[PDB]
């Protein structure tokens, strides 16, 4: 059980920086708490 | 234990054994005297009973004590109201087997009636008056001796049992 | 053997710092009309100098400003300094931190692995307990 | 720690650990062939309250006046076959007890052995030995007046 | 899930232990009481 | 760990315009005490050695992480490197701490040439006999000469001067002019005083105590500040030095009788620093 | 590759609570508990001593001020009262295990540059007062701003706290001492905040401000209103307590043998 | 390398270190062995005190010792006083404030003490008791007994004999029994390895008509200093045992102050050979090896060498 | 009275805040405080709680 | 939060400690402690006062090195704002009818 939680972990997180990156080349500026994981800045990707 | 070819008391320390089947015991946290299963391994574990002598007069605290004394309910002794659910066929107690019949039978196990009519047979064949002393060879408990036969011929039989010294197998307690 | 030292030189500094902070507190204490006396001041430097760093993993917890301020800056003993482990108290364990702004998702994971090595987090350790370090005098 | 305890009261004039038994929390309990003979009443309260003058201004007085009365209505004694229950005088009766387990004879006859010496004073070797509140004495040592 | 609580201990006659801590992320036989799945035990179940 | 001034501004003073009556009437007289850093740490008690072996070992078994050494060893055992060079083994990794050359060098020669401080000054080392054969031939004795700033590094060694015309012990002083404030009168006696040959921390604005003098119908200031760097040269003193002292907290009381007042001696006891509070 | 480094990373970060060690007995935990009421018993002439001193170190500046007050110079109060608010200079010097030693340039004259080199501190700070300077409609004067942009940052600040502080104490629970400490902590900041606006709103209305000075009752019961109240330390242990039976710990005794 | 032992007295310019209240307590000789007496010096204490007359001589005792130790701080003798009638709680009190006050005087905090007598005692009374833990940093006695087993078996069966006493379960066995058990052994007192604190010994401190009455139940050692605060001191105490039959038995005292074993001089057999120097070199051995463990210089500099050495195994290992 | 946080705080934590980050003092933590139970506030013993107790 | 026969002190948060010999650039050395695995005898480039004496340096090029006078300097400088604050004391401030004053600078 622990291991493919803990893979699927480094699975969704690659999955969401892909995704914010997609979604910063088409010009759409997100802010921080909108975000689920509002610590994120989108500038450092 | 045979040392020089000469059999000696050893003392061993149970404890220590108790301490490597069940190494969790070691491990505790603040919570854990309470914690539901007290080994993963052998999770129908709850008490351990010691019994030592120790010879300080004042007890242990109540908490490592069971209570054993004075009366233990208000309105009827629950002992009688649970001896009336048992049968005297009932098994109560288990004898380690040194010759197993097959591969399959380990211990021999015993009921109410099959240990009262055992010392009462005994006690009966030989003869037996009221209070006429009457001895036992110890480490004889394990086996249907002084487990079953000794004992219930005592109590069957008035009868007073006498324990000799605790061992046998050194010469100076022979 | 350090934290023995460190409380020794914190008790040594902190009277040295009560006698700046003095002038502040005794103007506070006429218009509250509060009593200055020892149990004044010393939850004074409680608030000052012991601050908690928490799980950092939070984000609500590397947000937290109020250490940061001019008078706790000013007031405050450099014990801290002394001993690693009331440093680690304070703030977190240098490397601690910085793999905490990468569980935030507050950094890359490259740039983390880059300033992570052992030879940075030393230098920065020691100019850090020492006083040395870098101000953009302009943030973002 | 609030939630894990050992029960303990503040007056154990009920003997109330002889009758709601709680399981030694511990993992290793200790138990001898020795302690059949150990007697288990409850541990010497402070402020012994037998000797408590009855005065109403009094606090001590009081309080154990209404620990009594809660008791007597506790065991049904109170409102049942004791409807009206004005609690003036501090009574205590005693019984010379020995602290003997079961009942006893004679090693040089067989006699049953002989009538104790009655009570001058109350001592705190006496105390258990009195009628309190619901508590609990064995036969054995209620056997004379 | 830490599984533990006082309900493991026997108490005999009155349970004088305190009330919160007797069943830790277990399910209390007054949960399984409420919520069975079966309905109305018949009377000759007494 | 010292604070660096990071944006943090320093308000300056003002010497305001109006001129103070009460400067230049009733006397109000700024003296500051100086005093030096512990150049070492206090040495330690054997309890506090025992007890640091205890927190040692028991930070030791409960630390964060329990098998494993250190970070090194830990991020090495699952096959992965801290390091700039991207070592993995630990002891390599401490062998050469920085993969530079030239600091292997530099280590080699500290390893050969350095030796340790041994910190005990001969200065301190207190010999009774030849102390106690002048106090017995000339009846009467006064403290050893503390004109040694070197004299004992564990300690908050402070300044004590003597007035000429008193012949008694006392802080340096200045009288306070009409414009300028308290601060800018003890920068002003440290730095004319010394003659800009002094490096000098003061901690505080407001002056630390208050010592009254009815004889002169006058207040002195007291005021603390920490010296750095410099050359101390007590001939430029305008109150009329004789002698100075660099004293402990301990034994300014030695100095009562020669001392100017009584009063002045508890409270420079209770302004002064230490570094130890076991008095 | 990184990822995985990361991952490696994590487990670093991560701490695990742990059990009492298997190994320990019952003679030597009983021995170090000996040995911290020893030290205990130690510190007690250190502390105490520290206190009383700090204490009189206090009074005698309180009553310097109240003697600047007295003879009558109202400006040298108010500019000794602003804090000093420069640093001690970088030749001030941690007290080190040992003296420095004679005439000894780092690496005795063997220079490497690369390590001479000064470098960023991480986290870059900021502070609420960042925002007052730094940021959009800066004030001409900072250390000097008028009161209602502070009073804003009062009003922002214990908004912006709590609200942080809420939500760590419901992610992670922590209890014992650090777990006090804390909750001290935070307790003690919402304390000082309180008392700024309360100081604010003593100055704008002078009304209210000569109601509270009038009598006493007023002042300790609007103290308990606004937050304001006395941080309770238990009293200093010397000895052991003697135990009832029942106050054993919640775990398995500690092994004799 | 013989040098004697130079009477010395406290000037009044030092003697204002110590508060007015006990100005009075300070003495009117004392000693100093080497040349210089540094930060802290070895402190001597010695048997009951009755002029100087028998001063100059208790001297010679430590002077071979102290004489072939050279320590850099040298060592001070503080005489101590037999009695007084008028308070009955003075002794240990006024030996407190008395070496107190003189290391006040010295400037002296944390301080390496050394005793053969009576004067141990003291020292203990410093360390167990609050307030003057601080200023005795290391307690070291030669042969002198703080404790002896048979103290520490029958305090364990007092407080069993209280308890019990007070828990009315236990039956009149046992109790009986108990008590007949305690009073068959009772306590003699501490051994004295010396020869005027002899009177001392059995009138003051242990006498039997006033430490235990009730007597051989109840114990008040409110006298000398109870069990449960010597049980305390983690104070490094280090005994020295004559290879022979000794006195103090190590085994009480590897019980009570913690577990250390004691240093054993080879070339004595018995104690009174303590001071005679064929054993002075071992004894002194010993000494100096036991203060360099708590010098800063010395273990500052040793743990530097292990450092250094080990750095140079590195670099050994690098080619 | 009251505190700020309701209860009195433990000395280690104290000292553990104004020397900042560091507890060496009071490690030894004194037992937690004894819930006393009314035996008399308990209900009259009953037949039924007797019969089924044993379970 | 519970009682504990063991002697509590704040467990499974700091890491592991090595101690280390570190030489300042005066010459005293210091002991400090790391997480990861330090080498003993660290000879200590760039310390607290090597940076006081490069600064020194860089006073000595434009030659501020001698001194900053408040007392002599008689700036006339005076400013009244009505109701102003100490920001640099934060927790307390205090509504003062005040003087207006510019920080002290040395560009570096």
């Amino acid at each position: 059980q622990f291991r493919k939680l803990q893979d699927t972990f480094w699975s969704n997180r690659k999955v969401l920086v892909n995704r914010v990156k997609s979604m910063y080349n088409q010009g759409a500026r997100t802010s921080a708490k909108d975000m689920p994981i509002k610590t994120i800045n989108i500038k450092a990707f | 234990e045979v040392k020089q070819g000469v059999l000696v008391e050893r003392n061993m320390h149970f404890w220590d054994m108790i301490y490597n089947v069940i190494p969790e015991l070691g491990l505790s946290y603040p919570g854990q005297r309470f914690q539901w299963v007290h080994s993963q391994e052998f999770f129908f574990l709850k008490k351990v009973v010691i019994t030592d002598h120790n010879m300080n007069l004042l007890g242990v605290t109540p908490m490592r004590k069971m209570l054993v004394w004075g009366p233990f309910s208000y309105y009827e002794q629950r002992l009688r109201r649970l001896s009336a659910l048992l049968h005297p066929d009932d098994p109560i107690l288990a004898l380690e087997d040194p010759h197993p019949a097959l591969e399959d039978k380990l211990h021999i196990t015993y009921s109410h009636r099959n240990c009262i009519n055992a010392g009462f047979l005994f006690g009966n064949l030989m003869g037996l008056k009221a209070e006429s002393r009457f001895g036992v060879m110890p480490n004889h408990h394990v086996d249907p001796v002084g487990a079953i036969v000794a004992p219930y011929a005592a109590l069957t039989t008035g009868a007073v049992l006498v324990h000799i010294h605790s061992d046998m197998f050194t010469d100076d307690h022979a | 053997m350090n934290d023995i030292y460190a409380r020794r030189l914190a008790q040594a500094t902190m009277f040295h710092q009560l006698m700046r902070c003095h002038g502040t507190l005794w103007a506070a204490t006429q218009v509250t009309k509060e009593q200055m006396d020892y149990n004044f001041i010393r939850e004074e430097f409680m608030r000052v100098n012991g601050r908690r760093a928490m799980p950092l993993l939070l984000g609500a917890a590397a947000n937290e400003n109020l250490h940061q301020l001019h008078l706790s800056h000013l007031s405050e003993h450099c014990a801290w300094g002394e001993s690693a482990r009331a440093l680690a108290v304070q703030r977190q364990t240098p490397l601690s931190q910085r793999v905490a702004a990468l569980g935030r998702m507050a950094e890359t994971i490259h740039q983390v692995k880059t300033a992570s090595t052992v030879q940075n987090l030393f230098n920065e350790q020691i100019s850090c307990m020492e006083g040395i370090s870098s101000f953009e005098e302009e943030p973002l | 720690d609030t939630m894990f305890q050992y029960p303990v009261y503040e007056n154990e004039l009920d003997t109330p650990h002889l009758f709601n038994i709680t399981e030694p929390p511990d993992f290793f309990v200790y138990w001898n062939v020795s302690d059949f003979e150990r007697t288990s009443y409850p541990p010497l309260p402070e402020e012994d309250h037998r000797l408590l003058l009855p005065l109403s201004g009094s606090a001590p007085w009081k309080q154990h006046r209404k620990r009594s009365l809660k008791y007597l209505r506790k065991h049904e004694i109170l409102p049942n076959y004791l409807p009206h229950v004005r609690q003036d005088v501090n009574l205590s009766v005693v019984f010379p007890g020995v602290y003997a387990t079961r009942a006893r004879l004679c090693e040089e006859t067989g006699e049953p052995l002989p009538p104790p010496p009655p009570v001058s004073r109350m001592t705190h070797r006496n105390f258990w030995m009195t009628a309190h509140c619901g508590n609990y004495i064995e036969l054995a040592d209620l056997q004379h007046p | 899930v830490w599984l533990g609580g006082t309900a493991a201990n026997t108490s005999l006659g009155r349970d004088v232990m305190p009330s919160t801590g007797k069943y830790i992320n277990i399910v209390s036989p007054t949960d399984v009481a409420a919520n069975i799945s079966a309905g109305a035990m018949p009377p000759e179940a007494n | 760990g010292f604070h660096s001034q990071h944006r943090t501004p320093v308000l300056p003073q003002v010497p305001a315009a109006e001129v103070q009556q009460a400067a230049s009437e009733s006397k109000v007289r700024v003296a500051y005490l100086l005093h030096r850093q512990p150049v070492v740490k206090p040495t330690p008690h054997p309890l506090e050695m025992e007890m640091a072996f205890l927190l040692q070992r028991e930070h030791q078994r409960y630390s964060r992480h329990e098998s494993s050494e250190s970070a090194t060893h830990f991020m090495a055992q699952r096959g992965q490197s801290i390091d700039a060079l991207n070592r993995t083994d630990p002891r390599q990794i401490q062998s050469n701490f920085f993969g530079l050359e030239l600091y292997q060098d530099a280590m080699r020669v500290v390893l050969q040439r350095y030796k340790p401080e041994r910190r005990v000054t001969p200065r301190d080392l207190w010999d009774p006999a030849t102390y106690g054969s002048s106090n017995a031939n000339s009846n009467a004795s006064s403290p050893p000469t503390r004109h040694s700033l070197h004299r004992k590094l564990d300690d908050y060694l402070h300044l004590i001067v003597r007035d000429e015309a008193s012949g008694k012990w006392t802080v340096p002083q200045t009288e306070l002019r009409g414009r300028e404030t308290l601060r800018m009168a003890a920068e002003r006696a440290i730095a004319t005083d010394n003659g800009e040959g002094l490096d000098c921390y003061v901690w505080s604005n407001a002056p630390q105590a208050t010592v009254p003098n009815a004889n002169d119908g006058s207040w002195l200031f007291i005021y603390v500040a920490t010296y750095l760097s410099g050359r101390p040269k007590f001939s430029e003193f305008r109150p009329k030095t004789i002698d100075h002292a660099w004293v402990t907290r301990h034994e300014m009381m030695q100095y009562e009788e020669n001392f100017q007042s009584p009063e002045l001696v508890r409270v420079l006891l209770d302004i002064s620093a230490d570094s130890t509070f076991e008095s | 590759n990184e990822e995985k480094w990361a991952q490696a990373a994590m487990e670093y970060l991560h701490e695990k609570r742990h059990c009492n060690d298997s190994r320990k007995r019952q003679h030597d935990v009983d021995n170090e508990r000996r040995m911290a009421f020893a030290f205990d018993r130690y510190c007690s002439v250190n502390e105490k001593i520290f206190t009383e001193r700090l204490s009189r170190l206090s009074d005698r500046m309180t009553e310097a001020l109240e003697t600047i007050k007295q003879l009558g110079m109202d400006h040298a109060l108010e500019e000794a009262l602003m804090l000093s608010s420069e640093q001690p200079p970088l030749n001030f010097r941690r007290p080190t295990l040992t003296p420095p030693v004679a005439g000894y340039e780092p690496g005795f004259g063997l220079d490497v540059p690369q390590l001479r080199s000064r470098q960023a501190e991480y986290p870059p700070v900021g502070r609420p007062t960042d925002a007052m300077e730094f940021g959009e409609e800066k004030d001409p004067s900072f250390p000097l701003v008028e009161s209602f942009r502070v009073e804003d940052l009062t009003t922002q600040c214990l908004n912006e706290l709590e609200e942080r502080h809420g939500e760590i104490r419901e992610a992670a629970p922590t209890t014992g001492v650090e777990g006090e400490a804390w909750e001290a902590y935070v307790a003690l900041q919402k304390k000082a905040l309180a008392r700024q606006q309360l100081i604010f709103e003593l100055c704008n209305n002078g009304e209210l401000r000569e109601r509270y000075d009038s009598d006493v009752a007023f002042r300790q019961r609007v103290w308990e209103e606004r937050g304001m109240l006395p941080l309770e330390i238990e009293r200093e242990r010397l000895h052991e307590e003697p135990r009832h039976y029942a106050q054993e710990p919640a775990y398995h005794p500690f092994r004799k043998m | 390398q013989h040098a004697s032992f130079t009477p010395f007295s406290i000037q009044p310019w030092q003697a204002r270190c110590v508060g007015a209240s006990r100005r009075k307590l300070l003495p009117q000789m004392l000693m100093y062995h080497g040349a210089r007496l540094g930060p802290r010096p070895l402190i001597i204490l010695d048997h009951s005190t009755k002029g100087e007359a028998g001063v100059a001589e208790a001297a010679r005792k430590y002077e071979s010792i102290l004489s072939q130790l050279s320590w850099d701080y040298g060592a001070v003798y503080i005489p101590l006083h037999a009695q007084c009638t008028d308070s009955s709680k003075d002794l240990l009190e006024q030996s407190c404030q008395r070496i107190c006050a003189v290391m006040d005087a010295l400037d002296v905090r944390w301080t390496h003490f050394l005793t053969y007598s009576y004067g141990a005692l003291v020292a203990v009374r410093m360390a167990s008791s609050q307030e003057f833990p601080h200023r005795v940093g290391t307690l070291m006695s030669l042969d002198t007994p703080l404790v002896t087993r048979e103290f520490l078996r029958n305090m364990e069966q007092r407080e069993d004999i209280a308890k019990a006493e007070r828990d009315i379960n236990v039956p009149e066995d046992g109790l009986a029994f108990a008590k007949q058990a305690l009073l068959s052994s009772l306590e003699g007192p501490l051994p004295c390895p010396a020869a005027e604190d002899e009177s001392l010994y059995r009138d003051y401190l242990f006498d039997p008509n006033r430490i235990f009455g009730a007597g051989g139940l109840v114990r008040d050692e409110s006298r000398y200093v109870p069990l449960k605060s010597l049980l305390g001191v983690r104070h490094p105490v280090q005994l020295i045992v004559p290879s022979a039959n000794p006195l103090s038995d190590a085994a009480a005292h590897s019980e009570v102050f913690g577990h250390r074993r004691p240093a054993v001089v080879k070339c004595c057999q018995r104690h009174e050979d303590l001071f005679k120097e064929s054993a002075a070199k071992e004894v002194a051995g010993v000494l100096g090896a036991w203060m360099r463990r708590f010098e800063p210089d010395c273990f500052i500099s040793k743990r530097y060498e292990q450092a250094a050495n080990e750095m140079g195994q590195l670099m050994l290992s690098t080619a | 009275n009251r505190s700020l946080l309701g209860y009195p705080l433990r000395r280690a934590a104290a000292m553990e805040m104004l020397y900042g980050g560091i507890c060496i003092q009071h490690l030894a933590q004194p037992p937690f405080p004894l819930r006393k139970i009314q035996s008399e506030s308990l209900p009259p013993p009953s037949l039924q709680g007797e019969r089924d107790d044993l379970e | 939060g519970m009682f504990a026969e063991e002697l509590s002190i704040e467990r499974s948060r700091f890491p592991r400690f090595h101690s280390t010999f570190t030489i300042q650039t005066d010459g005293s050395l210091n002991e400090r402690e790391f997480e990861f695995a330090v080498p003993p005898i660290v000879t200590l480039f760039h310390d607290r006062l090597s940076a006081h004496r490069e600064r020194q340096l860089e006073l000595a090029k434009i030659g501020k090195l001698r001194k900053e006078r408040n007392w002599e300097t008689e700036q006339k400088g005076e400013e009244s704002v009505s109701m102003a604050c100490n920001a640099l004391a934060f927790p307390y401030c205090i509504p003062k009818n005040m003087l207006k004053r510019s920080r002290v600078v040395d560009p570096l």
